[PDB]
RNA sequence: GAGUGGUGGCCACUAUUAUUGGGCCUAAAGCGGCCGUAGCCGGGCCCGUAAGUCCCUGGCGAAAUCCCACGGCUCAACCGUGGG
RNA sequence: CCCGGGUAGUCCUGGCUGUAAAGGAUGCGGGCUAGGUGUCGGGCGAGCUUCGAGCUCGCCCGGUGCCGUAGGGAAGCCGUUAA
């Protein structure tokens, strides 16, 4: 049955990017999914996006732009603490500021090097590069 | 997929995404009241009324009309049932799981050797149990009710 | 087979139970726990 | 597109032939509907789509 | 409006298709009729012969290379090398002429034109992997793997593919500046045809 | 000062040092040059000129 | 760098091209090596390399990675035959591999030098280590990854004079392209040489398939093809 | 548990059989004429240790990691082995 | 090189114990098939709580042992004063 | 091994035994990732018709086969019925 929502979104991502989509339909969508695209549209990782609602949870339709090598969700989440973050960069990421982690604090959720200018930490719950 | 045949069936309805009662439907919320009780009174189902509604007096699903006395929800027909004491005691789908079990239980007393048959009945009792469990746990039994077919 | 399991945050007991399980499918760390060279051995665990 | 799903089922407005009462039906029916004056059938179920034996006035949204 | 009248276009059989179809070549589908035979949309055929026309004159002469490998196809791109001075190879294909350049006659063009994808398979993917710009006739059923300009047309005819290539040569020739009006071109479209 | 390193106009993409990519003149007006990456290639995807709007392979 | 100008100069006026990219070097057309790659043209004649990277001709920068004898039986006998798998680079940007066969080593060794030429890539470098940021081309700029048969390999970026960590093959291949540091990680079987030097050439053929930003081209100091002091 | 042991203070290399450190070690050898290759393997691991610093503090932040990075560049330059105007890297 | 060899033990080699990070069509390996109890994993929105989780700050986790700079034995090993 | 005979067994009623190359040598649930072409069940549209619960064509859902793109693999090969 369906469990996470949040990694099918991710997983469909990476899988059309790689065949040249230009958009996408997030089915099932909620607030957590909204925050993530928030994050990565800031950074340029996707286009714009919009809201569609039916009489279900909504659907998320999602405009791409080819700049993605990869992304994925981090299953369990893991709690970091605000001077760990290096050990977690090696774990996922290509160099030493490629890409970014994505982390959820009582503050909302923001990448990690955010999080870090803030001094804070919390749970770690997907990378994108 | 199916919870034991493991297929993969997809019919089922298609409900448009609407939030305000169609113009065309002229009926208010008295008369599709009166019009449950009658056929409750009929002695009909709850899922039988709604496609009765649907199909001769042109209701799509009652849901479409705020509850009265309770703003915060919509209306349904068993909250409608209730408010006059047509609700039936017992859940409709596990007393027709029930009917469906006690029917089976004298076949197999004139033929022992249906070996096929009984595997539908353990299914159909371990649906029963699941059920059971489940309105136990909301409140909906009391907590010694239990499922006996020597009954 | 699907992914390896389990993979759940509370699951710890059974991932430290199941490798604990497998382990002594493994011939070298059985022989040294047993100590089965010991009882064995006609010089006794000396070099010479 | 097609993300929202849509029915392809449709609610009639019809005439009966005996009684001339108007009523509103569903295109799909479970059970056979019949006038609501004169009792006289109007659409017989079938499989998929009924069978209308009365006259077509409209076909509502 | 149109380079010759429609007419003549259904005459000739262009808008025939076959029994199959693609769904990448579904955007040139007009209808399907009652037989199961699908049918081609004739405009979107002139539209990209003219967009061709001009895409191929500015290009050198004698840089064109076009080949068939089908019968009916043989006279009408010899006739239309005759007539731009482009090359033509009708027949069987050699293998490894673009890309042996030990053969007696390797050749290296700047852009081809295949009749037929199916059937002209050797020449396309020789042609490939020397990176150079494609033009293919397409019919109902081939895909468009591989082709950068595409013109919607039935290539299995015999009339077809005469009227074809005589509108793409006498297009080619007014863009290039060789004759001054469309009617100035006066060659039969039967000369382009094989007989019997 | 360096080179530019030329982008599929389909997919925006870099191309890489020896794939079968291609590259020609805007067939409709003839000012731009249009570049088809190997997947892009591969899948027909259609492509769209910066400066005349004609479009489609 | 003398002698390789007088060197391509004198193989330049006694060749006779016989492709067309072939007739574009001949002319003048085209006069850095940078110019032939990224547009699909077809490599048919070793001259072409010769009068562009003259300095791949040095003995120093040729290396010959193995030497094999195979043989097919008959009912008279073993017929035995030379495979011998072979690199050439300039030591700053540009790297081929090649594989030859003959009936003796010789023959074998020079075919397999000229399709070394043939099969010629370029590549990225910089420096993108977590405890070195210098922004010069001495390593890998991210961490990429190849494979070929049974191997896979994963190139790392390291610290600047820390050597090259990883197996010899991957040394040799690594040094004639102009790069100094880095860490690795290997699984299947390395000992099948022709599949190893394979995955570390794909390795770092890859790192023209990773997209990027051009803050990242100054952050970590991205070259490509020759580093042009 | 065990109480201290001194330890040696160089590094042997893995394999000592390899044709070409041997070569480069033959040189320093006799351009500086030392006596044995223990003592050159010696100043190789001061060398390393400096380097294996440097690396460590690159990537470090906070209040004793600038401690640590002027007292090395002090001691580094009070040796004669760098610029008075030197820089971590 | 005042050392250099032999035998036995532990770690590495080894992603041959795999959380990071392995396998199960044909090479070792999917129960003959299914139902279900504990356990583990669990759909969308709103309000509350603050156990888990994150940040700040008090009291603790002896000395010796480990890392760094300066100082005393010729330098060092060793020892002392400070910072971790 | 081939030929002429032949007891148990093979068949029915009530129990026990729980084993097979019991093999798709492939555990089960969910989301996603080019196409082409047969066939079985239901539904929808159009055209024929001897008016048949009939025939032909197209589309949707669910089963059951073959060829094949990206990807995977030591390869044989698998490839929306995924390995
Ligand atoms: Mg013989
Ligand atoms: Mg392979
Ligand atoms: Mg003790
Ligand atoms: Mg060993
Ligand atoms: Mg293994
Ligand atoms: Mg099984
Ligand atoms: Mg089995
Ligand atoms: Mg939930
Ligand atoms: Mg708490
Ligand atoms: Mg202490
Ligand atoms: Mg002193
Ligand atoms: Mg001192
Ligand atoms: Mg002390
Ligand atoms: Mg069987
Ligand atoms: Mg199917
Ligand atoms: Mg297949
Ligand atoms: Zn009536
Ligand atoms: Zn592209
Ligand atoms: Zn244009
Ligand atoms: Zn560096």
């Amino acid at each position: 049955t369906l469990l996470d929502p949040l990694a099918n979104a991710l997983s469909h991502i990476t899988n059309s990017e790689r065949v040249g989509k230009r958009e996408v339909y997030i089915k099932p969508a909620s607030k957590l999914i909204g925050e993530v695209l928030r994050v990565m549209q800031k950074y340029g990782y996707i286009g714009e996006f919009e809201f569609i609602d039916d009489g279900r949870a909504g659907v998320y339709r999602v405009q791409l732009l080819g700049k993605i090598n990869k992304a994925g969700a981090i299953k369990p989440r893991f709690p970091v603490k605000a001077r760990d973050y290096e050990r977690w960069e090696k774990r996922f990421l290509p160099a030493f500021e490629f890409g970014i982690l994505i982390v959820s604090t009582s503050q909302g959720v923001m990448s990690h090097k955010e999080a870090r200018e803030k001094g804070i930490g919390g749970r770690l719950i997907a990378y994108v590069y | 997929a199916r919870m034991h045949a493991r297929k993969r069936g997809k019919s089922g309805s298609k409900r448009p995404p609407r939030t305000a009662p169609p113009i065309w439907l002229e009926y208010t919320v008295e008369d599709i009241e009166n019009l449950v009780v009658k056929l409750r009174k009929e002695g009909y189902s709850t899922a039988m009324i709604g496609t009765i509604l649907r199909d001769q007096y042109g209701i799509p699903t009652v849901k479409l009309f705020r509850d009265p006395d309770n703003p915060n929800r919509k209306l349904t027909i068993t909250r409608i049932l209730e408010k006059h004491g047509l609700a039936p005691e017992i859940p409709e789908d596990l007393m027709f799981l029930i009917k469906r079990a006690v029917n089976l239980r004298k076949h197999l007393e004139q033929h022992p050797k249906d070996l096929h048959s009984m595997r539908g009945l353990q299914l159909i009792e371990s649906k029963i149990r699941r059920l059971v469990k489940y309105y136990k746990r909301k409140g909906k039994l009391p907590k010694d009710w239990r499922y006996d077919p020597e009954q | 087979p699907g992914k390896k399991a389990p993979n759940g945050e509370f699951a710890g007991r059974k991932l430290k139970l199941k490798r604990k399980k497998f382990r002594w499918s493994d011939i070298r760390y059985k022989r040294r726990v047993l100590r089965l060279k010991e009882k064995s051995d006609p010089l006794e665990g000396a070099p010479q | 597109r097609n993300v929202i799903p849509m029915p392809r089922s449709r609610f009639l407005r019809v005439k009966c032939i005996d009684c001339g009462n108007e009523q509103i039906v569903f295109s799909h029916p479970a059970t056979r509907v019949r006038c609501n004056v004169c009792g006289a059938t109007l659409v017989e179920p079938t499989g998929g789509k009924g069978i209308i034996r009365a006259k077509i006035l409209e076909v509502l949204e | 409006e149109y380079l010759v009248p429609l007419d003549q276009y259904l005459a000739a059989g262009v808008h025939i298709g076959t029994q199959q179809k693609t769904k990448d070549m579904k955007k040139f589908i007009y209808r399907v009729r009652q037989d199961g035979l699908y049918v081609l949309d004739v405009r979107k055929t002139d539209e990209r012969l003219k967009v061709a026309g001009k895409f191929l004159a500015r290009f050198d002469p004698q840089s064109i290379l076009a080949v068939s490998v089908r019968l009916y196809g043989q006279k009408p791109v010899k006739k239309f090398g005759e007539v731009t001075g482009a090359r033509a190879i009708p027949g069987r294909f050699l293998p490894g002429t673009m890309t042996n350049p030990a053969v007696k006659n390797f050749f290296e063009p700047d852009v081809i034109i295949i009749t037929d994808p199916r059937a002209d398979h050797q020449a396309m993917k020789e042609a490939i992997e020397i990176g150079i710009p494609i033009v293919a006739l397409v019919d109902t059923e081939n895909l468009l793997s591989y082709v950068d300009l595409a013109i919607p047309t039935n290539n299995k005819g015999r009339k077809a593919l005469a009227l074809i290539y005589w509108i793409l040569a006498r297009e080619i020739l007014y863009n290039r500046g060789e004759i001054s009006s469309r009617e100035e071109f006066k060659i039969p479209v039967e000369e382009f045809e094989m007989k019997i | 000062l360096k080179f530019e390193i030329p982008v599929c106009t389909s997919c925006g993409r870099e191309i890489t040092p020896r794939e079968h990519a291609t590259h020609f003149v805007c067939p409709n007006c003839g000012e731009a040059i249009i570049w088809r990456c190997e997947t892009c290639r591969l899948l027909a995807k259609p492509y769209k000129c910066p400066k005349c709007g004609w479009e489609g392979p | 760098s003398q002698e390789w100008k007088e060197y391509a100069k004198r193989v330049l006026d006694e060749w006779q091209p016989k492709t067309k990219l072939g007739m574009l070097v001949k002319e003048g057309q085209i006069t850095d090596i940078h110019e032939i790659f990224r547009k699909g043209y077809q490599i048919k004649e070793p001259e072409i390399i010769d009068v562009l990277l003259p300095e791949v001709n040095a003995r120093e920068n040729q290396e010959i990675l193995d030497i094999a004898l195979t043989v097919r039986m008959t009912d008279s006998g073993r017929r035995v035959r030379f495979r011998v798998l072979a690199a050439v680079g300039n030591r700053d940007g540009y790297v081929g591999l090649g594989i030859g066969h003959g009936r003796e080593v010789g023959i074998a060794i020079r075919k397999a030098i000229n399709y070394a030429k043939l099969n010629i890539i370029e590549i990225k470098r910089g420096c993108g280590s977590w405890e070195c940021r210098c922004r010069r081309p001495h390593s890998v700029p991210f961490t990429v990854e190849g494979k070929e048969g049974s191997v896979r390999v994963k190139l790392i970026p390291g610290p600047r004079g820390l050597g090259l960590v990883i197996g010899d093959v991957g040394k040799k291949i690594l040094r004639l392209a102009g790069i100094q540091d880095v860490w690795s990680q290997t699984l299947g079987e390395t000992r099948t040489t022709v599949n190893f030097a394979k995955a570390v050439f794909n390795a770092l053929y890859n790192t023209n398939k990773v997209v990027v930003t051009p803050e990242m081209i100054e952050r970590y100091g991205i070259v490509v093809g020759r580093a042009m002091p | 548990g065990d109480p201290k042991r001194q330890r040696k203070k160089y590094e042997t290399p893995p394999h000592p059989w390899i044709k070409e450190r041997l070569d480069r070690e033959r040189v320093l050898m006799d351009k500086y004429e030392l006596k044995n290759k223990k003592e050159l393997w010696k100043h190789e691991t001061q060398l390393k240790n400096f380097r294996r610093r440097a690396r460590r503090l690159l990537a470090a932040r906070g209040k004793q990691a600038e401690i640590e990075r002027e007292q090395l560049l002090a001691r580094l330059k009070r040796l004669g082995l760098l610029p008075e105007d030197a820089v971590l890297d």
